[PDB]
């Protein structure tokens, strides 16, 4: 129980230094294990010592008479095969490997530790039944045909067969002819195990350091040169602990070894205790319980929150995808436990905040990068828990020109010299609000070459994103003017060349933005999830369908006077769309012009004002027309004037004076 | 996107710069002389397009546009309601994995969450053959919406279901939340469409949009749209013209309703489905007011006298029945005037509302109340029962209905009061005749049975009592009696007390032993029973001694509250008698002369007895909805009350959608 949290304090350097590092590769993806016999023990399947006594019987008459020398133990099934024939061999096989057996928890722990492969030398079928419970599809590849009919990009690579395609010996390694002719036989079974050991983070399980295939991939790796590869993880899960002269041993040959008997005190013949404690101590790690140093919850908030300096603003609904659905970040500033099976991490950081004793208790390192988060939560409007909500006041505050119009700020912004590609960014933003289309999409061009020759993540995928807009801009506009804006416009042109509208259409040929993202790199990926859904077609699906808890459902809510506990219906909604605009205006983002965003803001704003006025009159026939106030309870400010003077046509605010 | 596929079976193209396949399409479909140039393994293939677009109502494009008809055909048995062939369906043996996707809805359905968790779960192990992830992908969603079913049950089982359920239930045991939890932890529904073979991916696509939000979003910005041009549409005089706006709603509608429910899809359960058929039906129900009320000449009266929602058939009652809530529908009372809307296939609607009636009796009476099953049915049986006041019924059909309303229907989702409302709503399309009369008599019968205890008491929220079951007989026949409410009168001693005050409420049933019997045993001492007295007809000119106790109670009223503004306490309209003595005093029912001085207590009080003297601020507007035919004749004689209420009225026509407030003003005030 508690066990784990106090073997974990008696671990030395090197475990720590292992299960950091296992931990951080099931997190980036890169996590692969490698399974051996050891958990299809653990669910009774018959081992292959229970085969060979039985060829050795069918073969020499009567069972053993003594231990099997290695000699003998190799060779059986091959004397079997070649003396007593080929459906005999099979016949054996089919006799004991028809079990439907139970899978281990073992077989869930990996799982739950979240890989992207899994290459077994197990030919049961029991770590891809356990594949399909969950909600994740594994490509099993047991032939050298299913490599190149493979289907969904993460394999189960089973490098010694399997029995889906009959109870055949052919289709299974087993014997010595099969290890012999295995790299003839199999060319491309071992190439592409190669190149997945190459490319990702290898944990062994099931195996014991004397093995045919730890031995044959020690070899491998003898070929390669100095640090070009990681070196593997191997689980030891053996009675015995490991001696001090074979874990330098196997640390030169690049095996990084936790052992199992060396980590608790388990007995001889408890398998499930020793697969446990390791597995279990790696789950812990990552749902995050070993954290009781009070400032090891610095560079945990500090890892996931110092990507985000890049960008300006971060809406507090994709906070909570930041900590991986651990808290709920409410509108007001409120953190609330959601899913949070550990430590609390973030109740921490608000104790920091108020004390200051506790705070000079840091390092001389992370008390700088607790002022860097503090000034990042203070920006963004993150105040405290769920139980210390006072009387908070969240005042919307949108720093940026081109919502308040500053047109002529703006011109001056362009003409100066550019010091930064942030400060390109911001002008080719302002560019495309100003009209000049032409200039924005070259100045954007610019920004595309110099960011990704410099390491820099947001400013190159945030200019794709943008591009594509002014593209769709340009491109739905000239349909316009060959149409509409050729009678209106004197001129009866455009001001985009023939010359322009053909470059553009050469440089954006076939390009989809449904795949940038995952053409982006992988610490992109991680570091930056929260802006997959800006190339994505249609955003702002979820903010629209909860528009039907607006004035739609007040015929339950105003019949017998209910209101919302905590921030009601009409505090979420607007302060949903305020965090909608401060993301979009000051991360300077062109999708704020189209007319998904336009309509939302109609939609959204109508049904605010439709359920002031539904609520306004049903006061009024319930409880008097003189104690009801005059005024309807929605108080437009300067933020709400301007985006219904924005984002309404005429005929939207007509609807608005009747309704 | 090659083309747009209208709602209507219209195809028009767009970004299509290559060749036109579906303007092909229809030329080979139409004209079989061009069939058969075809191949033999590509003809057996055209076997199949032509009975799967039959099948999806695509119809030829919008250059040969021929007049396409509004029909819809749901085949699916948990939309009509089906109780009875469904459990013979999942007691059955299943031959498919296609048979096991269904009884897995079927229970689900059923309220059986806890054999279809489990009955989802065994598709999951036994859906491994590729023949294509559809049964695998659909199950790992519905099985999620179980559990998100689940826990938001016991969270209102476990949590908040104790006082509002009668007990602390268990419907799910520690060891399947032990089992259901640690399964559906560390379980992504948006990494499921993403984790999952190419093969399904690029060739169901569609089906993506399960897993979140965005299936109902192309609808939901459609439907806001089209709300506002409606609503501007209703204001400029323009009707519905061609293609309008309705149909397209109501396709739409249907459309989702058509793939939600065949596929079996567990998304028919949510909140926000069961919003957008709600704001898509009071659309169209808002829109067939105006279509009804005809203004502007013969081009109007061939463009739809009463099609596309302003005519109602089986599958429109059904999704009001079941997707709205009662104050949901008691918007559309006073928005809307349902009862001037024709309600057609009205013997499809009674298959569906006898077969509610015969499943509240195979849930209530015996055991095995299946509470799960009780959360989700109990709204629809409500709603149903609730909207059966505009169909006509036949006899043998009513009397499963009434003979449910007031027996098996359980007391804590409706109680005493909330009976009568319904009852009473079932005698609009119908009179009552001799044999639901014996039903209702048969309820009061049952309840005296039952008043022996003087701790027994009914709980009635609307004020409406179970004296106005038989004040509902005697509505339509006065020459009626009862005969064993004229037998529970023999009994008459101090024994039971609840018998004394619920037999005296029933005196117009009784026969003429029955009530000279009573009126030996006992006579009238209180105030309360000449309340009583005024809705059984004892009293026509009150004694003294009634006068006397009238101004007695308000001299303790006038006990009351002036010691209770001390604490805060108020008892203002309590029993609301002193408010029907303000009607009393106005229709000049009392001839005293010393309520002068008791003015001064509740502000509905000191409107009929000093007009004059009444601020008209504190007047409240609801008061005149609950008013009779006599009284608004007096108000309208009236010169103190007269011109001045009307100003309330012109504050209530042009804010408020009731539309009764203008009923009261142009019927009786001016």
């Amino acid at each position: 129980g508690e066990k784990l949290k106090e073997v974990f304090l008696m671990l030395d350097n090197n475990v720590v230094e292992c299960i950091k590092e296992i931990t951080e590769s099931s997190r980036n993806g890169k996590l692969v294990f490698f399974v051996g016999a050891g958990v299809s023990t653990l669910s009774d399947y018959p081992q292959w010592w229970r085969l060979v006594d039985k060829y050795h019987e069918e073969l020499y008459g009567s069972p053993k008479k003594g231990n099997y020398s290695s000699d003998e133990y190799l060779r059986i099934p091959q004397i079997f095969y070649n003396v007593k024939g080929e459906m005999a061999f099979d016949g054996i096989l089919k006799d004991f490997f028809q079990v439907d057996k139970p899978t281990n928890p073992i077989h869930d722990k990996i799982l739950a530790m979240n890989p992207a492969h899994v290459i077994t030398t197990n030919y049961d079928n029991l770590i891809d039944t356990a594949c399909w419970k969950r909600g994740k599809y594994f490509s099993v590849i047991s032939a050298e045909e299913d490599v190149a009919n493979a289907t969904s990009s993460r394999y189960l690579l089973k490098v010694a067969g399997d029995f889906r395609k009959g109870f055949k010996g052919e289709n299974v390694v087993l014997k010595e002819d099969d290890y012999l002719n295995y790299d003839q036989n199999y060319p491309l079974i071992s190439n592409l195990m190669k190149t997945i050991i190459a490319t990702h983070t290898i944990v062994f399980i099931g195996y014991g350091l004397g093995d045919y295939n730890i031995n044959m991939l020690l070899n491998w790796v003898r070929k390669l040169q100095k640090d070009s590869f990681h070196k593997p993880f191997f689980i030891r899960t053996d009675p015995s602990p490991i001696e001090n002269e074979t874990l330098i041993y196997y640390e030169n040959k690049g095996l990084r070894i936790i052992d199992a008997a060396s980590l608790i005190d388990s007995n001889e013949y408890d398998y499930l205790e020793r697969y446990s404690a390791v597995m279990d101590l790696l789950i812990e790690s990552q749902e995050n319980k070993f954290i009781t140093k009070d400032d090891e919850v610095i560079d945990y908030i500090y890892g996931k929150i110092s990507p985000l300096f890049a960008l300006q603003y971060i809406r507090k609904i994709d906070l909570k995808h930041v900590f991986e659905y651990d808290y709920h970040f409410e509108v007001n500033g409120t953190v609330v436990r959601h899913k949070n099976k550990g430590f609390g991490y973030m109740e921490r950081f608000f104790e920091l905040k108020e004390s200051c004793d506790e705070r000079s208790k840091l390092s001389k390192k992370q008390y700088e990068r607790f002022n860097a988060l503090f000034n990042f939560f203070e920006k963004n409007g993150v105040i405290c828990m769920a139980k210390d909500a006072g009387t908070l006041n969240t005042s919307i505050e949108i720093n940026s020109l081109a919502y308040h119009g500053k047109y002529d700020v703006m011109k001056k912004f362009i003409e100066e010299q550019s010091v930064s590609i942030e400060d390109d960014y911001k002008k080719a933003f302002f560019l495309a609000c100003l009209g000049r289309w032409e200039e924005s999409y070259d100045l954007y061009s610019n920004i595309i070459l110099n960011s990704i020759d410099e390491s820099n993540g947001c400013v190159y995928y945030l200019s794709q994103i943008n591009r594509y807009r002014i593209y769709q801009s340009i491109t739905q506009a000239v349909t316009q003017f060959n149409g509409l804006g050729l009678l209106t416009f004197g001129r009866h042109y455009k001001p985009f060349t023939d010359e322009f509208l053909a470059r553009i259409e050469r440089e954006m040929t076939n390009f989809n933005i449904d795949d940038l993202f995952n053409g982006m790199p992988f610490e992109f990926q991680k570091k930056y999830k929260i802006l997959e859904f800006l190339s994505d077609n249609q955003f702002l699906y979820d903010d629209t369908v909860k528009l039907f808890e607006l004035t739609n459902k007040v015929r339950s809510e105003m019949s017998e006077g209910s209101y919302s506990f905590g921030m009601s219906s009409d505090i979420v909604v607007l302060l949903r769309l305020y965090d909608n605009l401060r993301f979009l205006y000051e991360n300077c983002l062109w999708s704020v012009s189209f007319h998904e965003f336009h309509q939302y803001i109609r939609n959204s704003m109508s049904l605010l004002i439709e359920k002031a006025e539904y609520e306004r009159t049903r006061d009024i026939d319930e409880l008097g027309f003189s104690f009801f106030g005059k005024k309807s309870g929605f108080f437009m400010e300067y933020y709400d004037f301007v985006n219904i003077s924005r984002h309404f046509k005429i005929d939207d605010i007509k609807n608005l004076e009747r309704s | 996107y090659d083309y747009h596929f209208e709602v209507n079976g219209t195809v028009v193209r767009h970004k299509n710069k290559g060749f036109g396949y579906m303007e092909r399409f229809f030329e080979l479909k139409e004209s079989c002389d061009e069939r058969s140039k075809l191949s033999k393994k590509q003809y057996e293939r055209f076997n199949a397009l032509f009975n799967f677009f039959e099948k999806n109502g695509v119809i030829c494009m919008a250059k040969d546009a021929g007049t396409l008809n509004t029909s819809i055909e749901i085949n699916s048995l948990a939309y009509h309601g089906k109780y009875d062939v469904m459990k013979k369906f999942i007691e059955e043996q299943s031959v498919s994995i296609e048979d096991d996707y269904k009884k897995a809805f079927f229970l689900a359905c059923l309220g059986r969450w806890e054999e279809s968790y489990d009955l989802y779960s065994n598709i999951i192990l036994n859906s491994i053959d590729e023949s294509n992830g559809c049964v695998y992908y659909l199950s790992q969603i519905n099985r999620y919406r179980i559990y998100q079913s689940i826990t938001q049950a016991v969270t209102q089982f476990n949590g908040l279901g104790l006082l509002t359920f009668g007990r602390h239930y268990k419907p799910f045991t520690d060891e399947f939340l032990a089992r259901i939890e640690r399964e559906m932890t560390n379980f992504n529904i948006d990494d499921l469409f993403n984790g999952m073979p190419f093969e399904f991916q690029k060739k169901y696509k569609i089906l993506e949009f399960l897993s979140d939000n965005q299936f109902l979003y192309d609808d939901t910005v459609k439907l806001f749209e089209l709300t506002n041009k409606v609503r501007s549409e209703m204001s400029e005089g323009s009707y519905s013209f061609g293609m309008s706006s309705d149909i397209v709603v109501l396709l739409r509608l249907y459309d989702n309703l058509r793939f939600l429910y065949e596929n079996c899809l567990w998304s028919v359960s949510f909140h926000e489905f069961h919003q957008y058929i709600r704001n898509s039906m009071s659309l169209l129900i808002e829109k067939a007011e105006y279509e009804r009320t005809r203004d502007i000449d013969e081009l109007g009266f061939s463009f739809f006298g009463k099609k596309s929602g302003f005519f109602m058939e089986y599958y429109d009652f059904v999704n009001i029945s079941r997707h709205f809530k009662i104050d949901d529908i008691k918007n559309l009372e006073r928005s809307c005037s349902i009862d001037k809307i024709r309600f057609g296939e009205q013997e499809k609607i009674e298959e569906y509302l006898v077969g509610i009636a015969e499943e509240i009796t195979k849930q209530f009476s015996a055991n095995g109340m299946n509470v799960v099953f009780y959360t989700q049915f109990i709204s629809e049986a409500k709603a149903a029962l609730y909207f059966a006041k505009y169909v006509k019924l036949s006899e043998e059909g009513l009397g499963k209905i009434v003979k449910a309303l007031l027996f098996y229907f359980p007391e804590r989702d409706l109680d005493i009061g909330k009976r009568y409302v319904w009852l009473e709503r079932l005698t609009k399309c119908n009179e009552l005749p001799k044999s639901i009369i014996s039903i209702i008599d048969d309820f009061l019968v049952l309840q005296a049975e039952k008043h022996i205890d003087q701790n027994y008491s009914e709980v009635s929220s609307n004020g409406l009592y179970s004296r106005d079951y038989g004040a509902l007989i005697k509505h339509f026949e006065k020459n009626f009696i009862s005969k064993r409410l004229s037998e529970i009168t023999l009994c008459l001693t101090q024994d039971k007390q609840k018998q004394i005050d619920f037999l005296f409420k029933l005196l117009p049933l009784l026969s003429t032993n029955a009530k000279s019997h009573l009126l030996s045993f006992k006579s009238v001492e209180n105030i309360n029973d000449l309340m009583n007295g005024i809705r059984i007809g004892l009293i026509d000119e009150f004694t003294p001694e009634h006068e006397e106790l009238i101004i007695e109670y308000l001299e303790t009223r006038k006990v009351n509250y002036i010691v209770e503004k001390e604490k805060g306490i108020q008892t203002f309209s309590s029993n609301d008698y002193m408010s029907t003595f303000g009607i009393w005093y106005f229709l000049e029912e009392i001839n005293n002369s010393k309520m002068e001085e008791f003015i001064g207590m509740d502000d509905q009080y000191d409107f009929f007895v000093d007009p004059e003297n009444f601020d008209y601020k504190k007047f409240i507007p609801s008061w005149l909805k609950n008013y009779n035919d006599k009284l608004l004749g007096k108000i309208a004689g009236n010169k103190h009350m007269k011109h001045h209420v009307i100003e309330v009225l012109k504050e209530r026509v042009k804010n408020s959608n009731d539309k009764r407030y203008l009923e009261i003003l142009m019927n009786y005030f001016i």
